[PDB]
């Protein structure tokens, strides 16, 4: 796998080389075919994952999500063409390669076959975004969201660093193949019970856990939109990226060690769907709605049922594609608009009659109504934590009741009701901004026709 | 040739006569006429130009057999190589031991379409089969995690082999 | 560690005995790499001295690039002996000392018996 | 609407000889900037 | 939100058509293969193991 | 419990331990008899974790 | 552009500093009457009657029609629950 | 202005009713059961300017995903125990407990059925416009929850308990609907609550084990 | 502009630890939290027990 | 005060280029960074590559297992065999603890 | 092939250059090029290499 990557470090030069008027076309141009390119990896006749070579590894994991990391590149440099087009010609060319270094590394980390190798690329990923979140952020908070994303990540880092040079030497190397057809059973101690601990931890904290989680309602509130994109759609992945992989081992203690943080992401989804039920700070409604949607995957990816786990793969790839899309759209209001404010904007189907009906499809993908992969994946997360106890369809039960509520809200009092009197007239929508958007749901329709690809490896 | 008649057995077909007993015209008999005639007959004729074009140039494709390797219970341990050989050898039988569950779900399926208010006993052939291959599915397959794995069925198995052999030698 | 051995040249870079090992290739991703560690700096410092970037000290660019890959192949050279020594010095222990490092026999999964967590 | 870029008031913290100023610690002045003093 | 659609329900159409006249002229003359016995030492390539035409172009060209 | 209650005990905690034990070790006078004492103290200390351990 | 002098402050703790929120709210001096001081966050924002926008004059041309809040007039802390579509506090026959 | 996109999601809302009608594995079943409702979201509120209008699509949604949960109940029990969810399969449960699942569609079919439980709805449904209530608030969309429970009642006739639960409720939301009836003064909220009575009536058959009078109901009414 | 702020960024700068408020402030963070658990532990022990004695039927479920 | 800027506006770009497709303010470049996103977008990623993704051969090998099982459940069944024997592992390899 | 036509070949450039890099990997990684057990055969005439 060096086409999905090597073709993209190029992108790094000519982002520099072009000319400043030319640069954007060839950036968004050449990365729609780098994601071409990228589709090839989902040619497998077999059940054996393709081991590129020694370090690259694609198996169905990854792949889905190598694609959407490699996809989304193009769409974040559409979205961000307007604001960052008033910078200096030296400002953009360094905005257009950070967001190109984040996919070529998180390509890398999702297409990682040793361990570690996950661990440095996965925290480097943090250079990149931070500097998207703080240089360019809008409001006067950034530093602090900044320095919140900064240490939530790399206090659960260190551990996991110290974890994974541990099995090293247990094992003798940390080589996902072998490390999987290998012996590696802990023994219930009392320090073993902790290892479990350091190694799940710090994919918990980029997966917003119910304790850990005010990092991200922080981050993504004066992250720029194209930092909103990365964070939603492929940085809260890595942390369940992470989680599936690295509890090949650690195989015995998590059947009683997860218990806790299971209740705290099902209680979690509960309160982090109702506090979206009344925030007035739409991009603040986004991210809880994205700390509860990922809270199901953790307590997917926890129980450990084959279903679980291609529920948590389906719920992943398409909560991240559906949730870009609502932090996408909710930009466009926030240009015109220039706060982030729910109440101001009502009514707008009036004045931008086609932007509401993506809305109304990023709602729709947003609540789980059923042709949607949306809906497979909650449907079957739904079910195995009915296995693990009837009694979870309750809490499963108050949530999908509840994300109905903000999902639709949000429809309602933002793209419906009458029309703001005279907010500074808000211009007709772009073509960039529509198709931006194009691009995030005819993917989510396409994907629905064939959900067998993102299933996981599970299934 | 498109589907196995032995693996999708399908009981025959007895249809009582047309016997009518009213001079009335019965509209669907008419409209049958119709149908094949303007939507069967011009269809009809599209297709067969196609298998036509089809004979024309026509290929081949056969279906891979895998040679069986040798299976976890005897591979070295620690081995990668062999017991990598041997864990796909498994996880592909994974498969073709649920596609066969995929079929006795389809099966009778059908037996139950085919005879309705009957359903409770004539479908009663498959049924006894949907137990005797779910009892072996729970038996091989079921309690395993997410990360299923020839060493973990091994187990499996060999958990329950000491209870076909604690339980036996406890009878006594 | 390594210091001590017998025979340790004292102040030497690489002993001739590692004539006997292989030469990096000159196109060693390593080296290569190198070459890019050192254009970066050339361009760098055309940067932080405000020249045009690409266009200026051409002469230089090519001094880092050629100094840097120089350094590599004559260090990858010897880091590659040192590295080497580390073989002979390992596996000949193993064998000095064998009993220390006894050949255990492992058993077929068959006879081993592994703990069946089930999931559930 | 353009990013908050710091004013004067959030530059002012960064003075003083200390950042987290103490009870008797802040009572101190920065450093000379010429690295000489008056007394 | 009308140019928007005569361009994205234009450029799907200009490459969407060929590709239909392509899945239905293949689908139709050339077809897909009918399975059957590999003959005693026929060892067929990886091509030779998949139904249709242009599903095994991209198989025996490039993978 | 979002905002104040999640965000006192975590977060935030963690900012004031160490706030609070920067200003403690970070407010030194700057005399060099003081310092200097901590250098005996720490020779003394020292002398004893061998002693003990002898 | 609005000075942290037109933000929410502390609780007014002595009357000059409860006279002084009170023109930041565009209220009436004798009106304000902050929060209940429990430290649970609300700080100066005014204790506006819990009533819903649903009573508010319908006819009347509300700056802001559907909040039917004006503009200017202190907002209430839950405009988020008392709006004409959420919650209800209106009178009742019974 | 739009009459077009009107007659557009009318028929989309056929499209979803009749999958809900014929659907065999009972995924499909929950594509119809939850798009009708969403639909039933976009055409009651068509006038979206009224607020009275969104609170009442705002009302519906919130009511039938609570009656989705029951679905989602149920879709799960059949994803387990007896394991697919084909209509065709799930009959061979006949002699199981069908407890835990059953209730779950009793849920499903009070919300969507506008029974004595979250019974408002539909007379908040009567916002929308007046041939939207005619085809939907009165016909293919509150009938969806006697359809399920009759696609369901070979399970059904095996537990009594809750043929009773249903008969009992369905009993209930007759009355207390009808007697609403005869005091309000509005015509269409009549004729509403008419229909909610009327399928109380149904929902009284399908309660005492009769389903195919029951759908015969469905049919003239 | 005063309401949003009063509401996401005056709250903390306004907080002031008193008893009805931590008292408050755990039996919501943890009370359920805790509830569930034995509500869970003793349902999935129920399960495993049963399982285990074997009378858990497990009839037609192929899945999980 | 300070020395500073005023908040800049916002220009109305739709005021000049009345046909801005929201890309960048000169028209030729904005034409140009459409009909090239349009087009490597949708034209040939939405429909080469859902042709190339439709066409991929029994993915994870699904498609072949539907008629291995059929071969098997053809001999399985025509032979009298179980059609799934309930112990995959064969007991005779398994040398099971004697304790 | 230098009037702004070079920068677009850049990344071209980069998925031959991928290609070659990738297709080395294959080569370095032969051993057992044959030699496994599922897929071992006599190689039929005229071919040396039953994968490259
Ligand atoms: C890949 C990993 C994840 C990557 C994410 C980002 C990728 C972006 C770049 C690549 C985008 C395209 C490639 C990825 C998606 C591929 C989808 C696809 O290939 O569709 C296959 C489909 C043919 O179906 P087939 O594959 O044969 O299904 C198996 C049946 N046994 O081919 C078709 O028939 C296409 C048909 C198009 C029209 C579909 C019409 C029906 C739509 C139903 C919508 C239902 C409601 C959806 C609601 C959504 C929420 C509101
Ligand atoms: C916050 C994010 C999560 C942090 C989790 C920290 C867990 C402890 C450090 C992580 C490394 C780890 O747990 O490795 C296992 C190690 C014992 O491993 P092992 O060599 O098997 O020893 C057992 C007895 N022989 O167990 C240990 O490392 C114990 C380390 C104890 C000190 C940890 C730091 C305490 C800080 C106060
Ligand atoms: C389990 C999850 C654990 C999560 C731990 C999160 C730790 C970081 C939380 C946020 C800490 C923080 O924001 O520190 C800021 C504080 C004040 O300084 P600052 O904000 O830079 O300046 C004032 C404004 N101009 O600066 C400080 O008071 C010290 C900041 C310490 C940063 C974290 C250090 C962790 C060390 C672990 C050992
Ligand atoms: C006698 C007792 C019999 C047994 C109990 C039967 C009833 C059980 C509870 C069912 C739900 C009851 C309340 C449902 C909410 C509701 O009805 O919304 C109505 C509200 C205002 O609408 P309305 O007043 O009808 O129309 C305006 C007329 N001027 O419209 C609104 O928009 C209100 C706000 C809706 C969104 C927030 C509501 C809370 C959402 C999360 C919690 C949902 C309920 C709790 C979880 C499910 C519990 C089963
Ligand atoms: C039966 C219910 C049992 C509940 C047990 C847990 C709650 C214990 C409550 C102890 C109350 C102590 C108290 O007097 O009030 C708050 C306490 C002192 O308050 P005060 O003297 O005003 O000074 C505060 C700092 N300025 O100030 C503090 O102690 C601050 C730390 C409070 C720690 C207790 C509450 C923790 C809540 C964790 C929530 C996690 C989510
Ligand atoms: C919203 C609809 C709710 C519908 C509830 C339906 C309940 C069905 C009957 C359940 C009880 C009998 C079950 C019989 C078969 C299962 C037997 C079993 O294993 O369940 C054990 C469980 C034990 O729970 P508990 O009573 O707490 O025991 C603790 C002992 N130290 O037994 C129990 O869990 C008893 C309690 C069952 C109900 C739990 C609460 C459900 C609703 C919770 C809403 C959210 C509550 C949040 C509370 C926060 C508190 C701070």
């Amino acid at each position: 796998m060096l086409k999905i990557i090597l073709p993209s470090l190029m992108l790094l030069p000519l982002t520099w080389l072009s000319s400043p008027k030319k640069t954007w076309t060839n950036v968004t141009s050449y990365s729609f075919l780098i994601s071409l390119t990228s589709l090839t990896l989902l040619w497998q006749t077999d059940e054996n994952y393709k081991n590129f070579s020694n370090m690259f590894s694609s198996d169905p994991l990854s792949t889905p999500l190598i694609i959407l990391t490699a996809w989304l590149l193009p769409l974040m440099l559409m979205a961000s063409q307007n604001h960052l087009k008033k910078d200096n010609n030296v400002l953009q060319k360094l905005y257009i390669s950070m967001l190109i270094s984040l996919q070529i590394l998180l390509i890398m980390t999702f297409s990682a076959t040793e361990l570690i190798m996950f661990y440095i690329l996965f925290e480097a990923t943090l250079i990149p975004t931070l500097i998207i979140i703080t240089r360019w952020g809008n409001q006067t908070e950034r530093l602090n969201a900044g320095i919140y994303f900064l240490f939530y990540t790399l206090i659960g880092s260190i551990p996991l660093l110290i974890a994974l040079i541990l099995i090293q030497n247990h094992v003798g190397t940390l080589n996902l193949m072998i490390l999987s057809f290998t012996t590696h059973t802990l023994d219930a101690s009392w320090s073993n019970n902790l290892l479990w601990l350091a190694c799940m931890m710090a994919f918990l904290i980029k997966m917003p856990l119910y304790g850990v989680h005010l990092w991200l309602p922080k981050a993504h509130v004066e992250a720029p939109i194209a930092g909103s994109m990365i964070l939603a759609a492929i940085l809260l992945k890595l942390g369940s990226y992470g989680m599936i992989r690295i509890s090949i081992i650690l195989d015995p203690l998590t059947k009683y060690m997860a218990y806790p943080f299971i209740l705290l992401s099902l209680w979690g989804m509960i309160m982090t769907s109702s506090i979206c039920l009344r925030q007035t700070d739409l991009k603040s409604l986004i991210a809880y709605s994205s700390v509860s949607h990922m809270a199901l995957v953790i307590a997917s990816i926890m129980i450990q049922t084959p279903w679980s786990f291609m529920g948590a793969t389906m719920l992943m790839i398409a909560h991240g594609l559906t949730s870009s899309l609502l932090f996408c759209l909710a930009n466009s209001n926030y240009e015109r608009i220039h706060s982030r404010t729910m109440i101001m904007a009502r009514g707008l189907q009036m004045v931008f009659p086609l932007m509401a009906t993506w809305w109304l499809m990023a709602s729709l993908a947003n609540l789980a109504l059923p042709p949607s992969i949306n809906l497979m994946g909650e449907l079957f997360i739904t079910m195995s934590l009915f296995s693990w106890s009837n009694f979870t369809i309750i809490l499963m039960g108050i949530n999908i009741i509840i994300t109905g509520m903000y999902s639709m809200y949000m429809i309602i009092t933002t793209q419906r009701g009458k029309l703001t009197n005279h907010m500074i007239n808000l211009q007709p929508s772009h073509t960039r901004e529509l198709t931006l958007m194009a691009l995030h749901m005819i993917p989510l329709i396409l994907l629905t026709t064939s959900p067998k690809l993102i299933t996981g490896l599970t299934m | 040739d498109s589907w196995d008649k032995d693996v999708y057995p399908e009981p025959p077909s007895r249809t009582p006569a047309p016997s009518p007993q009213t001079s009335l015209p019965n509209p669907i008999t008419y409209l049958t006429k119709a149908y094949d005639l303007v939507v069967d007959w011009p269809v009809t004729l599209v297709r067969e130009f196609i298998e036509r074009q089809h004979a024309k140039n026509r290929t081949y494709y056969y279906h891979r057999q895998y040679r069986r390797v040798p299976d976890i219970t005897e591979c070295k341990e620690g081995d990668v190589l062999c017991i990598y050989e041997a864990e796909m050898q498994w996880r592909r039988d994974f498969k073709v031991d649920q596609e066969i569950m995929n079929i006795i779900q389809e099966r009778l399926k059908a037996c139950q379409q085919r005879e309705g208010e009957n359903y409770q006993q004539n479908c009663a052939k498959e049924l006894e089969q949907f137990t005797k291959v779910t009892k072996a599915y729970q038996d091989r397959y079921l309690d395993l995690g997410a990360y299923y794995s020839a060493r973990k069925c091994l187990a499996k198995q060999k958990q329950r082999m000491l209870e076909e052999r604690k339980a036996a030698r406890q009878e006594a | 560690m390594m210091n001590g051995r017998p025979g340790h040249e004292p102040l030497k870079f690489l002993p001739d005995e590692a004539r006997s090992l292989p030469p990096p290739k000159l196109n060693d991703p390593r080296l290569v790499y190198m070459g890019l560690l050192g254009y970066c700096t050339g361009l760098m410092d055309n940067m932080l001295r405000m020249r045009p970037v690409m266009r200026a000290g051409l002469h230089r660019q090519l001094l880092f690039v050629t100094s840097f890959v120089f350094a590599g192949y004559f260090y990858l050279k010897r880091q590659n002996y040192l590295y080497a020594v580390k073989d002979h010095d390992m596996f000949g222990y193993i064998k000095l000392h064998p009993e220390d490092f006894p050949e255990k026999e492992k058993k077929t999964y068959a006879e081993i018996l592994e703990p069946f967590h089930p999931v559930r | 609407a353009r990013q908050w870029q710091p004013d004067i008031e959030w530059a002012e913290q960064f003075s003083g000889a200390v950042m987290y100023p103490s009870k008797e610690t802040a009572h101190w002045k920065p450093p000379p900037w010429n690295d000489v003093d008056i007394l | 939100d009308a140019r928007f659609l005569r361009l994205m329900k234009f450029y799907l159409m200009l490459t969407g058509i060929p590709v239909i006249i392509g899945i239905t002229l293949v689908n139709i003359f050339i077809g897909e293969a009918e399975l059957a016995e590999i003959p005693e030492g026929y060892i067929p390539e990886h091509w030779e193991y998949y139904k249709h035409p242009i599903s095994r172009w991209i198989a025996r060209n490039f993978y | 419990l979002d905002l104040i209650w999640l965000e006192k005990t975590i977060p935030k905690s963690t900012s004031t331990l160490h706030t609070n034990m920067t200003t403690l070790t970070t407010n030194q006078k700057g005399l060099i008899k003081l310092y200097f004492m901590s250098f005996l103290i720490n020779i003394i200390l020292i002398i004893i974790l061998y002693s003990i351990n002898l | 552009h609005m000075t942290k002098d037109m933000l929410p402050g502390s609780y007014p703790r002595t009357p000059e500093e409860r006279a002084a929120a009170a023109k930041k709210y565009n209220m009436r001096v004798e009106d304000y009457e902050p929060y209940p001081d429990d430290g649970m966050g609300y700080g100066d924002y005014p204790m506006l009657p819990n009533r819903s926008q649903h009573e508010r004059d319908p006819w009347y041309q509300w700056d802001h029609s559907e909040l039917r809040m004006n503009w200017g007039e202190p907002i209430h802390w839950d405009l988020d629950m008392y709006i004409r579509n959420r919650v209800d506090t209106s009178p009742t026959p019974v | 202005p739009n009459i077009n996109r009107f007659i557009k999601y009318l028929t989309l809302f056929l499209i979803t009713m009749l999958i809900l009608t014929s659907a065999n594995n009972m995924f499909q079943l929950f594509i119809g059961w939850e798009g009708v409702g969403i639909m039933s979201f976009l055409l009651i509120g068509w006038w979206y300017g009224r607020t009275d209008a969104n609170t009442a699509a705002l009302q519906a949604i919130l009511y039938n995903r609570i009656g989705d949960i029951g679905f989602i109940l149920a879709m799960v029990w059949f994803s387990l125990n007896m394991n697919s969810w084909e209509l065709q399969q799930i009959m061979f449960s006949n002699n199981n407990d069908n407890l835990i699942p059953l209730m779950g569609l009793l849920i499903a079919a009070t919300g969507k059925s506008a029974q004595f439980g979250l019974h408002p709805w539909l007379p908040s449904a009567m916002e929308g416009p007046t041939p939207v209530s005619a085809l939907l608030h009165s016909s293919t969309m509150v009938v969806a929850g006697i359809f399920l429970l009759v696609r369901f009642h070979p399970l059904t006739t095996n537990n009594n308990f809750i043929l009773t639960t249903m008969l009992c409720l369905g009993a209930l939301t007759t009355l207390f609907t009808a007697i609403c009836a005869l005091t309000q003064n509005d015509i269409k909220k009549i004729i509403a609550f008419s229909t909610s009575s009327q399928l109380g009536l149904m929902m009284v058959t399908l309660g005492m084990n009769q389903p195919h009078l029951a759908f015969l109901h469905i049919c003239t009414h | 502009i005063r309401w949003t702020y009063a509401r996401s960024a005056n709250i903390y700068p306004n907080f002031r630890p008193t008893p009805k408020n931590s008292l408050l402030g755990a039996v919501a963070g943890f009370g359920p939290l805790i509830f569930w658990y034995y509500v869970f532990k003793t349902d999935r022990d129920r399960k495993e027990r049963l399982i285990q004695e074997g009378k858990l039927d497990r009839k037609f479920n192929i899945s999980y | 005060q300070w020395q500073e800027d005023p908040e800049p506006e916002d220009e109305n770009v739709y005021a000049k280029n009345p046909d801005f497709h929201g890309y960048d303010s000169d028209p030729v470049v904005d034409v140009w960074n459409m009909r090239a996103v349009f087009f490597f977008g949708f034209s040939i990623v939405l429909v080469f590559g859902t042709t190339f993704v439709a066409y991929v051969p029994d993915y994870r090998m699904q498609e072949w297992a539907r008629r291995e099982a059929e071969r098997l459940v053809k001999y399985r069944e025509v032979n009298g065999l179980p059609i799934m024997e309930s112990n995959y592992f064969d007991p005779s390899k398994i040398q099971l603890p004697e304790d | 092939l230098l009037r702004e036509h070079w920068v677009h070949i850049l990344v071209p450039a980069g998925f031959v250059f991928g290609c070659y890099l990738d297709r080395k990997d294959d080569e370095k990684l032969t051993a057992f090029r044959n030699k496994s057990m599922l897929f071992q055969r006599e190689l039929r005439p005229n071919e040396e290499v039953t994968w490259k």
